[PDB]
């Protein structure tokens, strides 16, 4: 069981960036998927998540309206469309598998940097 | 009675995203137990309501998630 | 913001000095009852977090029985019975009774 994430990098305030996560080693269909993030040297924060069949979606308040999560079960991928970026959004972004309340599997993380 | 929606093949609960009132859980609960059932998101899993006493809810035997 | 409050989790001590073979006791205290919906994570430097406990007392797969969680409501404990050197890390608690989910600020377990 493994998760892999990509699409991070440098960007300017108000800019846009699209992350992507690819799952392997399990039946991608059957699991809720999430994006979490971590400011270097600081703690964890849940960002967004999506249920089986894309039937339920939610976002952290700080990000509602600016980000858009989505999935493609045929491709075994999860996406995060990041818009109107700010300095706060600067963090390592993790893709994780839902464990019914908790997060039981985490990818390696992709860094997103917004100056200034 | 009430209980968690259970995937009868994997034995898992249905994870949900919007805690409290939730249409996804209402819809999934009614689809499994009938139109008279209710349901909402509880500790991030679908918790079904108004179930007839015999209805099969979490957990299923030897079906671990 | 949306105007609602967030469960506050207070982990103490922020830094725990222990030597191997000794017992480590970590606390997580919630501002109000989250019943049992309390997960625990481990994070080694430069590494991604890993799931330790999925709720107050349920060990995630692959976690040694030297780790034990207990508690329900506001007062949670994580006990590492006989500390191995690979257990030196940061431990984070996380609640999931209320929205949004929140995390403690962590307890750094360092060697004495």
């Amino acid at each position: 069981v493994q998760l892999v994430e990509s699409g991070g990098g440098l960007v300017q305030p108000g800019g846009s960036l699209r992350l992507s996560c690819t799952g392997s080693g399990f039946t991608f269909d059957n699991y809720a998927m999430h994006w979490l993030r971590q400011v270097p040297g600081e703690g964890l924060e849940w960002v967004s998540g999506i249920s089986r069949s894309s039937g339920d979606i939610d976002y952290a308040d700080s990000v509602k309206g600016r980000f858009t999560i989505s999935r493609d079960d045929a491709k075994k991928t999860l996406s995060l469309q990041m818009n109107s970026l700010r300095a706060e959004d600067t963090a390592v972004y993790y893709c994780a598998r839902g464990g019914v309340g908790s997060f039981d599997t985490w990818g390696q993380g992709t860094m997103v940097t917004v100056s200034s | 009675k009430e209980g968690y929606l259970v995937d009868k093949n994997t034995g898992c609960k249905y994870e949900c995203l919007k805690l409290g009132d939730n249409d996804y859980c209402l819809r999934e609960c009614k689809q499994q137990y009938g139109k008279g059932a209710g349901g909402y998101c509880y500790a991030f899993a679908c918790w079904c309501t108004h179930l007839y006493e015999q209805a099969i809810v979490w957990p299923l035997p030897n079906k671990r998630c | 913001g949306g105007g609602g409050s967030e469960i506050v989790l207070t982990q103490s001590p922020a830094t725990l000095s222990v030597s191997p073979g000794e017992r480590a006791t970590l606390s997580c205290r919630a501002s109000q009852s989250v019943r049992s919906y309390l997960a625990w994570y481990q994070q080694k430097p430069g590494q991604a977090p890993r799931l330790l406990f999925s709720d107050a007392s349920n060990r995630a797969t692959g976690i040694p029985a030297r780790f034990t969680g207990s508690g329900s409501g506001t007062d949670f404990t994580l006990t590492i019975s006989s500390l191995e050197p690979e257990d030196f890390a940061i431990y984070y608690c996380q609640q999931y009774r209320y929205s949004p989910r929140t995390f403690g600020q962590g307890t750094k377990v360092e060697i004495k």
